[PDB]
C-alpha cells in the first residue's frame, strides 16, 4: 500500500518533503541506493523550518537485505531507526554508509522542510563534492559549538 | 553435443552457515542454475568447471570461510582474512566430474558475505567441458 | 571448429581512469586481441570465458578497482585493499555471451597497477566455449 | 578428441624453493598428471588453460617489551607476545601452447604454502582447449 | 595539598629502545608531567599509583612468490604479501615510593608501539595517594 | 566529604553497537551508578579514575573494540584480537575531570562481549580522587 | 589518617591449585601484607582497591585462571589463553568493602604462573581509599 | 507462569522426567546453569524407555540472557531447539557447551524416563569425570556403530 | 642517435666510464633493469677519481614506462635526476629502488672512474651480496662521518 | 657444607674447573642466573682435555625454585639431568633455557674449560652473533655433528 520512490545514480540531491509525498498518502517511504557501498559514502544535511510533527512523522534507517517490504517488522526490530523530530538544531548532518537508506513519512496510525544528500568517494573526492561539504561544514560551524567534525574527510579547503 | 554454461553474480549479502543465493544471472544457457535454491542441478553427466569469487563484508567480520560443495562432500574451500576489516576475495576454481542429478553450491562457513547489487563483485560461473 | 584463445600479461604501470593495455602477448590464436588496443574484439559470435588478475602497486595507495567491461556496460568488478601498502590482487573471472562485433576490456576504476616487465604478474586470458 | 583435464589439491605443507607437488588429485582424466610428482607432462600438444591458487601461511614471530623505571632502575616489566597465521591467496591463470614432452609445474620462489590434509585450500587445475 | 594526577595517551608510533613520548595528555593536573619531557617528574615526595597500557603492532610482514614455468622458463608469477597486525595491549600497575626530584618513564624495551592519533589505544596514567 | 565508589561485573552478554550495562554491582557507595542504565551520573564534580576489563566471546567472533565515552566524546579505547578465537581481555584505565551532571559509560563498538554468571570475569570500577 | 598501601611483585613460579605468594614486596606502608603468608590481612576497616596482573608461563599449558577471592568467596577472576603457548596476562582489579579481620589473596586455578626473579612481571598492588 | 526449578552447584546428577515435573502441571521447564562457561562443559545423557509422546513432549534448548521468561518467543525463533521423540535409539548423545540449558515438558495445546548431566573441564577433567565419561561413551560404543565421538576429550580409558 | 646498452642477468658488476661510451658519441645513456621490482632492490656505487665535469655531464634518473627515448622530455619534467658530479666525496651512495635506472652521459650542447651495482633479496639476501655490502658499508664509514646508513639492510653479517 | 657461587651480570665468560672449586671440597655446585628468561637464552659450552672420571664426576641440570640446598631430592626425581663423562667429543653443546643453571662437581685442573653465552632471542648483539659463529665453526671442524642446536637465524661469514 505504501508508495515508493527509488532515486539512484546521482551525486548531489536537493529535495523538499512536499515534492516526494503529499498529505493524501497516509504512509510512504523514499529510498536511496548508494551506487557503490565500497567507493562512495552518503552525507545527509537537512533543514526543518517549523516542521509539523503533530500531523506526520519522519524516520530514517539503513537496510541491506531488500527489506523495505517489511518496514513495520523492522520498526519492531529497531534496526538503526532514528527520528529527527526531537532534534534540537535544524542543521543535522547524518553521515551513513549502507547499501540502502530509507526515509519514512508516516501518519500516526510543505516546502519549508528541505533535505539534501551527497556521495563522497572515500579516497579521491571530487572538487565540487568536497567544496560543498566544506560549505555546509562552515554552516554547521557558524550555527554554539556543535559536533561538526564527524570524521572530517581528506577534503582540504579554506 | 550438450551445451551448458552459466554465470551468476551475487545480489544480496548472506551471513551464517548457508547456501549463498546468487540471483543476478547474466548468462544461463541450458538453465541448470535455480537462483531460488542457489544450486546447479546437473542433468547432463560429464566434467564441469566452476570458478567462484566471494567478497568479504567490509567493516563487519575478520575471517570468512567459503566452501564449494557437491552433494554433502566439500570439494573446495577458501579463507578470506584481514584484521583491519578491509575487503579481500575468497576465490577458487575447480574441475569436477559431476554425476547425473548432483547439486553443487557455495556454503559460507562462518564470516559475512559482501555482494554489490549490480557491481557484480562476487561471481559464480561454470561450464561443461566434456560430456560422458 | 573455431579456434580462438588469447593470453597477455601487462607490461607498463597503469594508474587512474584509463583502460589497461596488456602488451606481453604470450598466446594469441585467431589474432582477435590486439595488445596495443588492449581489447578483445569478437568476430565469432558465441560464449567466452575471460579471467583477469591485476596487481596493486606496493607502497602507494590502498584501494584498487579493476572492472572488466564488455562494450560500454561494466559486467564485472574487483577490489583489492591493504592498509599497510602490501601487494594484493584484484582478480575476477566471467563467462560472457558475446555476439558479433563486441568489444571487451579491463577498465581501471582508480588506483595504480603494477608495472611488471616480463614477470607477468598481471594477466588477462580468455577463450571461446561455444559458437552461436 | 584429446580428452585431457585434471585438478588437484595439496595436503603436505611445502618450504624452500622445491616445486609444489599437488598430491590430492580429485580428477586426473587422461592420467597425464602425477599426484606424487605434482607435475604435468603434455602428451597431446595443444592449447591448455592452467590455473593455480595457493594459501600462504605466515610464520609466527611477534613480541614486544615495555618497561617502567624510576630514574633508570627497573620497577615494572611487561610483555606483549601475540602470534597468528597470515593467510592470503597467491593466484593466477594462464593459457599455454604446450608441445609434446613439455613439463608444467609450480615452483615456489620463497614463502610458505599452507596445506590442508583434506581441507583442499591450495588448488592446481588445468584442461586442454584445442588439439594441435 | 597533594594535587597530583595525570593521564596521557600516545599518538606517534615509537620504535627501538626509545622512551615513549605520550603526547595526547587529557589531564595534567599538578604540572608534574610534561609532554615534551615524556617523563613524569616528582615535585611532591610521596606514594604514587602508576599504570600503563601499550598496544603492540607487529611488523613481520610475510610474503610469498609462486611461479608457474614451462620447462623452466617462467610463464606466470603470483605475489602474496600480507601482515595481520597482531594486537595485544601490554600493561601493568605499580605502587612505587618516590622522593623529591625522582623521575619515571615508560621505556619500550624492544618491539613496535602502535599509536592512536585520537583513539588513545595506549594509555599512561598516575596519581598521588599519600604525601610524605 | 564525597564518598563515591563503584564496581560492577558484567552479568548478561552484550554484542553489536551497544552501551554495556554492567549489573552485578558489588559495591555502590554514593549510589551514582544505575546498573540498568550502565552509566555513571556525576553529582560531585571532580576528578575520577575509571578502570574496565571486558572479556571477548570465544567460539564466536575474532576481534572486539571497546570505548569508554564521557558524554559523546570517546576518551578511551581497547582492542582484543586473537585469531584462534581464544579469550583475550580488552582493558583500559583512565583519569577524567567530570563536570556536574556529565555521564560516563562503556559502549561496545563492534564485537561479541562475554556472559559470565558469578565468575565476574569482566568488570568496570571507578572512584573519585579529588573534589572540586 | 590511616595510611595503608602495598605493592608486591612475584618471585617464585607457582603452579597448580595454590595461593599465589608474592614476595618481592617493593613497598608496604603500615606493614599489613605478610610476604610469607602471601595474603593481605586487613585490620583497619575500609574500602580497598586491589589490582593484580599475573603472566602465564609460555611453552606449557593453554589456559591461565587467576581468581582474586576474599575469605572463601570468589570476588574476581581472570583468564589468559593462547593456542601456541605464548605470553599473555590474566589481570583484574576490584574495589572491595573489607571489614576488620578480612584476608584477600590471589588463587591460581590450575595451570602454571611465570617465575620472574626481579623482572616483576607478575604484580599485586592494593591501597585503602576510604576509612570505615 | 510455567513452573521452573534451578539446579546449580552440582557435578554429577541423575533424575527422571516426571521426577523433575509430574503430570499435574501442563507446561513447565527445568533449567540447568553451567557453573563456569569457560572452564566447564555440560554433557547430557537421556534414556527413554518407551516414553509417552502422545501425552506430552520434551524439548531442549540453550540460552544465555536469562530469557526463560519468553520461552514461547524462542519457540517461534527456533534458537537451536531439539525434540526427544523422533530420536531413534534410547541412547542418543548430545554435546551442549554454552551457559544456560533448558528442557521443556509441554502438554500439546514414570521411572522409565531417566536423565543425567555432568560437568567436565576442557583441559583437566577429574578421573571421576573421565571414568563416567567412559561409561556413557561405552554404552553408545556398544549401542550398531553410532557416532560416539562426542569430541573424544583427552579422557583415555581401556 | 644515443647509444644504449641493456645489461641484465648479473648480480655484481664493475665498469669504467670509457668502456661503455667514448668521446666519439655526443650523448649516450646506459640502462639498468631491476630483475623484479618487488623481490629485489638496487644499490649503486660510483668512484670518481678526479672526474671532470667541465667536458661532459653525468646524470642519474629512474623511469618505469619506457621513457629512455624521450630523455629531453624527461629533462623538462625533472623526475628524480641527480649528478654523481657534484658529489662532495667520490664515494657517494644513492638508494634507488624502482623498475628502471638510467645514467645519462651528455656533452653540453678513462679507467679512473668506476661504477658498480648490486641487487639483494629484501627477505633473504645471499651470503655473497650481504658480504659485499659489508665490505663497503665500513668503507663509507672509514671515510669523516658520512651517512653510510642507506637504511642499513637486514642482511646478516659483521 | 656445600660450597656455591652466584655468578650473575655477565654475557660471556671462560673459566677452568680448577678456579671454580678446589679438590679440597668433596662435593659442590656452581650456579648461573639468567637475568631474563623471556628475552635471553643460554648456550653452554665445555671442553674436557682428558678429564678424569675416576676422580670426580660432573653433571648439569636446571632448577627454577631456589632448590640448590636439597639437590639430592631433585637428583632422585631426575629433573632432566645431563652427565658429561660418557660424551664422545669434548665439545658437546646444550641449549639450556631456564631461569637457573646448576653444574654439580661431585666426588663418587686447567685442562677442562667451560664457557657460557647469553643471547637476545630476537635481536642478538653483534658480538653474540660473532661468537655464536666461533663455537659453530669449531663444532664442525671437530666428522659432522648436529651443531644446529636450534639453528639460529644469525648468519655470519
Ligand atoms: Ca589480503
Ligand atoms: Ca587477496
Ligand atoms: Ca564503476
Ligand atoms: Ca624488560
Ligand atoms: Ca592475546
Ligand atoms: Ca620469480
Ligand atoms: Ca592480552
Ligand atoms: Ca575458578
Amino acid at each position: 500500500f505504501w508508495c515508493s520512490t527509488l532515486v539512484k545514480g546521482v551525486i548531489y540531491g536537493s529535495y523538499s518533503v512536499s515534492e516526494m509525498f503529499p498529505k493524501n498518502f497516509t504512509n510512504c517511504t523514499w529510498t536511496l541506493e548508494n551506487p557503490d557501498p565500497t567507493k562512495y559514502s552518503i552525507y545527509l544535511k537537512f533543514s526543518k523550518k517549523d516542521l509539523s510533527c503533530s500531523n506526520f512523522s519522519l524516520l530514517a534507517y539503513q537496510f541491506d537485505h531488500f527489506s523495505h517490504e517489511k518496514i513495520k517488522d523492522l520498526l519492531r526490530k529497531n534496526h538503526s531507526i532514528m527520528q529527527l523530530c526531537n532534534s534540537k538544531n535544524a542543521f543535522v548532518f547524518l553521515q551513513y554508509d549502507k547499501n540502502f537508506i530509507q526515509i519514512r513519512r508516516v501518519f500516526p496510525t510543505d516546502q519549508k522542510s528541505f533535505f539534501e544528500f551527497l556521495v563522497l568517494n572515500k579516497v579521491s573526492p571530487s572538487q565540487f563534492g568536497c567544496h560543498v561539504l566544506c560549505t555546509w561544514l562552515e554552516s554547521c560551524l557558524k550555527s554554539r559549538t556543535e559536533s561538526c567534525g564527524i570524521m572530517y574527510t581528506k577534503c582540504t579547503c579554506p | 553435443v550438450p551445451r551448458v554454461a552459466f554465470y551468476a553474480g551475487l545480489k544480496n549479502p548472506h551471513e551464517g552457515y548457508e547456501v549463498l543465493k546468487f540471483d543476478d544471472v547474466v548468462t544461463n544457457l541450458g538453465n541448470n542454475y535455480d537462483a531460488a535454491s542457489g544450486k546447479f542441478t546437473c542433468n547432463i553427466p560429464g566434467t564441469y568447471f566452476f570458478t567462484y569469487h566471494v567478497l568479504m563484508r567490509g567493516g563487519d567480520g575478520t575471517s570468512m570461510w567459503a566452501d564449494l560443495c557437491k552433494n554433502g562432500q566439500v570439494r573446495a574451500s577458501a579463507i578470506a582474512q584481514d584484521a583491519d576489516q578491509n575487503y579481500d576475495y575468497a576465490s577458487n576454481s575447480v574441475i569436477l566430474h559431476l554425476d547425473a542429478g548432483d547439486e553443487v553450491f557455495i556454503k559460507l562457513d562462518g564470516g559475512k558475505a559482501h555482494g554489490g547489487n549490480s557491481n557484480k563483485y562476487s561471481t559464480f560461473s561454470g561450464f561443461i567441458i566434456y560430456s560422458d
